């Protein structure tokens, strides 16, 4: 038998976020 | 692609066909961060102005 | 069964190296 990964059980408002932030690229590894 | 703390240093000219940029990276990280012997090395080029001489 | 050679478990920045060095050929065996 295979499960269907039932429940995380905690709820929230969705809020696809309104106020936007500038998204700097964090590809700063060692150099 | 830049970020908000580069402090772009502009020095304009007149007779300059093209435009040249110099990118520098001070370390400014507080762990150890020391410079290796100011690279008196004949194998490698010094990492301030490379002056790349290579094909092989 | 055959394994898939799972984990070396230690991580690092990649750093495909910036500053280049001249690559002398070390084929100097005995002569």
């Amino acid at each position: 038998k295979k499960v269907v990964k039932q429940k995380n059980h905690v709820y929230t408002p969705v809020y696809n976020e309104l106020i936007e932030k500038y998204s700097e690229i964090p590809l700063n590894d060692k150099l | 692609g830049a970020r908000s703390d580069i402090d772009f240093y502009l020095q304009p000219t007149l007779n300059q066909k093209g435009v040249v940029m110099i990118a520098s990276n001070y370390n400014d990280n507080p762990n150890s961060k020391e410079k290796p012997q100011t690279f008196d090395v004949l194998q490698g080029s010094q990492p301030m102005l490379g002056a790349n001489t290579k094909n092989l």
